[PDB]
């Protein structure tokens, strides 16, 4: 009953163990080991910097 | 997998909303373009309050 009003919330998440992972794929899922995009991003056998 | 620029995910603000005491009406407008589908599997809402 004597709860403080103005009551400000905040979030947050832990994981453990675990790289974050970026796929380098069309639609980011598993369609194969040798992807789909790279056969034709690196296409006609050509260079990409990358930063 | 296309080479087409369009969205993998989709956000979708409702047209109509409506209050109530007791219930609360979202209408929504899902466009589907040419030369798409979507799966309702992958629908879901997204609901903010307090």
């Amino acid at each position: 009953r004597n709860a403080v009003p103005n009551q400000v919330t905040e979030r947050k998440f832990l994981v453990d163990r675990y790289l974050w992972q970026i796929p380098f794929s069309s639609n980011f899922l598993n369609m194969g080991t040798l992807t789909d995009l790279g056969q034709n991003v690196m296409y006609a056998n050509s260079s990409h910097s990358l930063n | 997998t296309t080479d087409r620029s369009q969205k993998l995910q989709l956000r979708v603000v409702p047209i109509q909303t409506e209050d109530n005491v007791n219930y609360y009406k979202a209408r929504f407008t899902l466009n589907v373009g040419d030369n798409r589908l979507v799966d309702l599997g992958s629908s879901y809402f997204d609901i903010k309050g307090t």
